[PDB]
């Protein structure tokens, strides 16, 4: 930067250019990109200045009052300021009524998705993701924090339906394209189980030697790099297609996972987890038989966990009296190595 | 850690969990001159170095095992059955709650048996857990030490923090390792989990070791609503807000199936006493798919009380100006 | 009581529950001059009358109703949405636990909106029901009039019970009708609901109402469990034994399908785009059956404490002599 | 009898002769007849004279002490006398380990079947019971309380499997044959749905004028009425099987459901409900799929309660930490009459 000081932690603090969630005293969020010089309305509870609120850490309570944008100060109507934390996002697309396209996953689903498939900041995941990048925003949260310096080496493979990958609330994240482009891979499923030979990437494009192409330039030098980055996807797929074997398989998808699993697990080392997200249990049971008669799986689970808040005021304590059902369900196993 | 990251061949020394069947995951440390014994039959380690991990390995007159790289949901059901230990639909939850990752500092009292801690290990940037009673406090030392977890990020201290806080200073019980000038550890936790009969008596420590910049979280695990209740004061006098007691109810569900008896074939049984006047899925019979409940649940693990504190409530106001 | 009994045909005058769909159950008596409206048609009593009981009545431009006998089931769904009202879940778990039967002598108290009172009713020797507010006595003692409860075997009384216990004496405001040389009710009641707000204040006048040469049991309705832990000191001081609180869980699932997407066609899609270089159950498509549960559970309704009490603890010794 | 005093009510008190409950101190439970004049041993925990309990009111705790059998006296080891109630019934089954000839069903889940099917003491309800009896049991102690002298005239009408209906656990009810035979109707599928004509039955049998067969007396006479019981068990089919219509259904059978109920539901009047209880939910999700088909079935439903309760010591409350799963499901709907 161009700045001497030490710039602000975006993991700790409200900082210039960041989504941030806010939460209302409706209790319902908003995300809000906060742009230097610019108001924020919150409609009936009035409006504010993003200055006023920089620097400041998360989980702060800010009133607005009145001598219309008003000004802030700590509350002594009002609204509070988190991280976009995977779980924030999650909350926040409930709160819009979005719950099917997250396929009525939980907090306390995805919170033992991550556990139970051993996500760690150097593994390379297999992962089929429909929700618009919720579940990838869980695994890169859980791997690296919300640091686009991290050092750590993990990756998601993200497998996928259409040509291209929808993971649109990435555009939330707060991570750097570098950093997306450098930590998750997106290949349609057709590219990945029937990808394009050697020989005919190379019938389309061999490279110049890399004297002779650093020695371009001009539009010669433009049109061949644009070749050069269709070769380089390529040989990417040729990578991420091989004898590569990868340390877990997370799947939040609603193609028939039957016919789909055993295929993708081939791809999976021998000992690492297996997670199933699925809405419904009736799916997952169809799966777990299914995956009963092929050695490569060991004991296929089907787990259900919930969560039950209490009304947690001294003197009055109880359960929530109602609550919004469902969840959904996990199947949990392991990739394993049949003997002779 | 030989918890972390991805292990391709078993090695001799190497520390494994050996599955034997859903309820009997064993850990153990492959050596070629020793042999694996379950009810069904004896597995030389001999016959199991070498081989990929997750191999299934058997044995004739045919029985088998499985052979597994250690991780801490595995490890956590490999653990004696009636215990007292945090099981993964609590941890879990709690984890991702908190926002667990290389970003987070923890704070764990007390250890127990270790299950928490290595799931804390596996995703975070340090765990500092405390343990107040001598014996189990060598225990875990030990353990912690021979998994790697020691000389990663997770640190042991014998203690008792309702008493004595959690400050670690050179000369305390503890595996920490003092830097350069260090004569004190600085914690400045941003994630506390107290497992403890009385941690309304622990809160009280906390302002001196956690994180002043930043949201800090906390998560109580207690069993009885009268200690959600004392707890619950005690986090409002000392500034905690956004407070919350959940519980969370974890099931499993076996993949089973039903046989399908008709009307007709009952109807026909009965024609026939009229004129005088199996194995689950054998293809002699027709079978519908079914979900059955584990035959013993969990009903209840502990309440889980979450509550957040921010220390230093400020901004630094013309840093804010400083740019532009 | 046109809840009790099976009636065949619908009668000008009776009272009958419209189901119009599963959130909307409208009570509606038959009368040959007036129409039901909903928001999808008007319909006319007169083409209803005289038709059997769970007749499906359709008008054109088609629309429907179900037309049913009463029900407490029925009814107790019919009745407004968020109100202070006893569950099928709960109240027909507390009936069963406390073995109700014509041979049931029930207190309730309070009355409320006489939920729990028309599932008592249906099944219980008698019901002595007690409410303290004035209008609410007023709207449920005309109520269980019109609906033929009073003249069966329910008794409603104004009464503050926690002030003045339960006894009913002539003069009482009161539907108890006293027979020759009666000037009190002799309630001898084997079975005590008590909803209430302080139910630990209602526990002590039990004494003088309840069956002394039989088990009495009891169930305490509470929504905090602070209220709970008061009904458990004062059960134990009043000497009632056998003293247990559960919670009763209740959640209903739809049936539905889900469409059924095979890998093949995604990559034959894949193929296509590469060359180039719907109503849930549509049968051009595959379905798979599905649960999906309710979208709003109820989480929580009340804990409910049960407790016995046997007032006489011995035999007539020398009638057991007497016998041989 | 031949006392001139009042004899004792055994629905109240603990009386000779009558099969009861006896709850030990490790909390499970034995059946016991009391037999005059006789002992009962409770192994590990002593033995009895029945005589020194009987007279006294269920739900007190005796102590046996030793001055081999001992001597009773209420706890100033130990015992506690009971009703034998359905649920005790259900609960006993459990205990001894009958859990799956039970069906995996709760006290919950049948006590809300009860009310569900709308169960009163005048009804006439179809059943379908593959537990020896334990539904039917439940359905007759609601109706009458365990009173042999009931004026009600419900009935419970049981169709079944085999030539014979299995209600053992009847054995245990205190009912007398005669109320039973009075309240309670068995007949097997294919009489109930293939009935024999009234020409089948009098091409066998007609009865005598009544005045002649009065005046048989012997060996003829005793030949006669055998032939008239064949006679009238065949004439109650009929009135059984015409176009009676009954008041409810209630069904705990593992047979086919969608190619049963629909058939049953044939004799069941509009507006009266039907409640099948099913181990698996699965089972109930293909039934109500077929109903939804089906007008004559209104708004099929899937039900599920579940009790977990709570240590409930004060001072340190919580719920029990483990206890057993299961418990079943309810399919609720009505039969209605479509338009048309
Ligand atoms: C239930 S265990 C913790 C289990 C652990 N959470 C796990 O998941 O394996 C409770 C532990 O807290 C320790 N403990 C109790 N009081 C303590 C105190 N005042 N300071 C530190 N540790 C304490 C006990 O020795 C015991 O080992
Ligand atoms: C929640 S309601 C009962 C609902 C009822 N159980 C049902 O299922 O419809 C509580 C009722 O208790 C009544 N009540 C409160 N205190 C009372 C008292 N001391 N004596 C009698 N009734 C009382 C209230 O007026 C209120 O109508």
């Amino acid at each position: 930067h161009h700045h001497s000081q030490d710039p602000m932690n975006a993991l700790t603090t409200i900082d210039f250019n960041q989504h941030v969630i806010v939460r209302l005293p409706s209790k319902n969020y908003k995300i809000v990109e906060l742009k230097p010089n610019t108001s924020v309305s919150l409609g009936k509870f009035g409006a504010f200045e993003v200055n006023d609120i920089i620097g400041y850490p998360f989980g702060l309570t800010f009133e607005i009052y009145y001598d219309p944008i008003g000004k802030v100060r700590l509350l002594s109507k009002y609204f509070t300021v988190e991280y976009l934390s995977s779980s924030n996002l999650l909350q926040f697309l409930i709160d819009k009524g979005d719950i099917q396209r997250v396929l009525d996953m939980s907090q306390e689903s995805m919170g033992m998705l991550l556990n139970l498939a051993n996500i760690q900041s150097e593994g390379n995941y297999l992962c089929m993701d429909e929700t618009g990048g919720l579940l990838v925003y869980f695994l890169l949260e859980r791997m690296f924090g919300g640091d686009n310096e991290s050092k750590s080496k993990g990756k998601v493979i993200v497998i996928h339906e259409n040509e291209h990958a929808n993971l649109d609330l990435l555009k939330f994240a707060n991570y750097s394209e570098k950093f997306i482009k450098e930590h998750v891979h997106t290949i349609s499923l057709l590219d990945f189980f029937e990808p394009p030979t050697l020989q005919e990437i190379q019938s389309r494009f061999t490279p110049l030697p890399k004297e002779e192409a650093r020695a371009l330039k001009g539009g010669k030098k433009n049109s061949y790099y644009r070749k050069l980055r269709w070769y380089n996807t390529q040989w990417q797929i040729l990578e991420l297609t091989g004898e590569f074997l990868y340390d877990g398989l997370v799947m939040a998808t609603t193609l028939h996972l039957p016919t789909l699993v055993p295929k993708l697990a081939e791809k999976i080392h021998g000992s690492r987890p297996i997670v199933c997200y699925g809405q419904f249990k009736e799916t997952l049971l169809e799966l777990a038989h299914t995956l009963y008669s092929d050695l490569r799986f060991l004991a296929p689970s089907i787990l259900e966990t919930r969560c039950r808040p209490y009304q947690s005021i001294r003197g009055k304590l109880h359960p929530l009296m109602t609550m919004k059902g469902g969840g959904g369900y996990l199947m949990w196993c392991h990739r394993v190595i049949p003997a002779p | 850690n030989c918890f972390s990251g991805y292990k391709d061949l078993i090695k001799e020394g190497d520390l494994t969990l050996i599955w034997v069947s859903r309820d009997n995951i064993k850990p153990v440390r492959m050596h070629s001159e020793e042999v694996f014994n379950t009810r069904y039959g004896s597995f030389p380690h001999k016959d199991i170095i070498g081989k990929p991990y997750g191999s299934q390995i058997a044995i004739r007159t045919f029985a088998f095992v499985h052979v597994l790289q250690p991780t801490p949901e595995l490890w956590t059901l490999s653990l004696p059955h009636r215990t007292q230990i945090v099981y993964t639909p609590d941890s879990s939850y709690i984890m991702q709650r908190l926002n667990c990752s290389p970003h987070s500092r923890v704070i764990e009292a007390g250890t127990g048996s270790g299950s928490f801690s290595h799931a804390f290990a596996r995703s975070v940037g340090h765990l500092f857990s405390f343990e107040f009673h001598h014996i189990r406090y060598e225990q875990a030392l030990e353990e912690f030490k021979e998994h790697g977890l020691i000389d990663d990020n997770v640190t042991i201290t014998h203690r008792d923090v309702c008493q004595g806080g959690f400050l670690i200073k050179k000369g305390d019980t503890t595996s920490y390792e003092f830097g350069n000038n260090e004569t004190a550890a600085s914690l400045n936790a941003n994630v506390v989990f107290l497992d403890l009969p009385a941690p309304w008596d622990a809160i009280p420590h906390l302002d001196s070791v956690i994180s002043v910049d930043e949201k800090v979280g906390l998560c109580c695990f207690s069993p009885c609503i009268e200690q959600v209740d004392k707890t619950l004061d005690v986090l409002e006098k000392y500034g905690w807000t956004d407070v919350e007691m959940v519980e969370i109810q974890g099931r499993q569900y076996e993949s089973r199936r039903q046989m399908v008896r008709s009307l007709n074939d009952a109807l026909e049984r009965l024609r026939d006493i009229k004129r005088h006047k199996i194995k689950e899925g054998d293809s002699n019979y027709k079978w519908k798919e079914v979900t059955k409940m584990e035959a013993e649940i969990k009903s209840h693990t502990s309440y889980l009380t979450f509550a957040f504190k921010v220390v230093n409530r400020s901004r630094d106001d013309e840093k804010v100006n400083e740019i532009l």
